[PDB]
């Protein structure tokens, strides 16, 4: 093959650029925001993949701006960044180097879709727990990613860690600011979202995170849908009619218009018999219309259906230890410092 | 009248599942 080689700018480092070579450059990646590369770095022989964007040049890009903030083992790390040409000459792109991560949960739910298996709950547990731990991290920058979905959750099937990616769409919301409602992934649009409401806060990652795992459980997303009407539809079909504060929560221009009084649908008759209770409960205080009645991240880690991953004697299908789940920071607890009696086991701390 | 619209679409769908 061929290598090629750049001088690029240590995301986490204190900006000190210097030579990258890397060889085995090919696509794994096409979109609308850009092209994405594998390539093996000549150095260490790691693979990294390389998602290559437009940049104005006029104007600082948001995405890199937050990513060079972030250093969490559940989000996926920027490794360097980097400026070239490419398609369309007489342009600047911009070159982000990551970690590269083989799977995504989108794609492991849907083997188990089509082969009409369940994926086993343990795997389940293990997903949204780092999940939330990536999203109590964050939150404490006040950043919203706001695009939370299982294709933007990264997968690595020997060591089962999880890492967020897919940054394009996050923004840090400023309290009292206006923000755009055309943002998110639909199906898994918070309800605020959908009534158009501009002073949503993080917790619509919250309700995405909901709708993540109430698809893990029934094999199938929970509210489809293409249009804004059509999802409010099936969310109400399941929480039922939202009530005049519930709805002033969200969006008080919406308040009277007196819609027709849908009775809610048990959670019990959503999922299968065979989902367990813990997992129901936590879906409940997830999925709520009002958002500050919404679980925050790191009240979801300490929920009773994470009780299994604290266990000493845990371990994966496989036969391999589980991930580092224990290794909460200070930063990462600022959001409420006396859950550690309860996210850290006495066999981690001491 | 973004907000009157988008209600009356969602009353309209919300009476035929009712
Ligand atoms: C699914 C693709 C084409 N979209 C995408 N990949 C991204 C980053 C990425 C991060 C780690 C990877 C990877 C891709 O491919 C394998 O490992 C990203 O921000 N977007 C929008």
């Amino acid at each position: 093959s061929k290598v090629t080689t750049v001088v690029a700018t240590p995301g986490q480092g204190p900006d000190r650029p210097q030579e990258v070579s890397y060889t085995d450059t090919k696509v794994i990646g096409n979109g609308s925001f850009g092209v994405v590369y594998q390539a093996k770095l000549c150095d260490s022989g790691e693979l990294v993949a390389i998602k290559k964007v437009l940049q104005d040049k006029r104007f600082k890009n948001r995405e890199l701006q937050i990513m060079r903030k972030l250093d969490h083992c559940n989000i996926v790390r920027l490794r360097y960044f980097f400026y070239s040409s490419g398609e369309k000459k007489d342009e600047v792109y911009l070159n982000l180097v990551l970690d590269y991560v083989p799977e995504t949960v989108y794609r492991v739910a849907r083997h188990y879709s089509r082969a009409k298996q369940t994926l086993p709950v343990i795997y389940v547990k293990l997903y949204m727990y780092q999940l939330f731990r990536s999203l109590a991290y964050i939150h404490s920058f006040g950043i919203c990613h706001r695009d939370i979905k299982p294709q933007n959750l990264l997968l690595d099937p020997d060591t089962a860690v999880l890492k967020l990616c897919d940054f394009g769409s996050a923004k840090q919301l400023v309290r009292g600011e206006p923000n755009v409602s055309y943002i998110c992934s639909r199906y898994y649009r918070a309800p605020e979202l959908i009534f158009g409401a501009t002073d949503y806060t993080s917790s619509i990652d919250v309700w995405s995170a909901g709708c993540v795992l109430a698809e893990l459980l029934l094999g199938q997303p929970i509210f489809p849908g293409d249009s804004g009407v059509d999802q409010l539809v099936e969310i109400i079909k399941v929480l039922g009619t939202p009530t005049r504060e519930q709805i002033r929560e969200m969006n008080p221009n919406y308040t009277e218009f007196k819609f027709p009084q849908i009775k809610a649908h048990p959670w019990t008759k959503v999922f299968r018999p065979r989902t367990p209770p813990e997992a129901i409960a936590l879906c409940s205080r997830l999925l709520e219309y009002t958002p500050t009645a919404r679980l925050t991240p790191l009240e979801a880690c300490a929920h009773s259906f994470f009780d299994e991953l604290r266990d000493p004697n845990v371990k994966l299908p496989n036969g391999r230890d589980t991930p580092a789940l224990f290794n909460f920071t200070t930063q990462e607890l600022s959001s409420n410092p006396p859950l550690a009696t309860i996210l850290i086991p006495p066999h981690a701390r001491i | 009248v973004e907000p009157q619209k988008f209600a009356e679409e969602l009353i309209h769908r919300l009476e035929a599942v009712q």
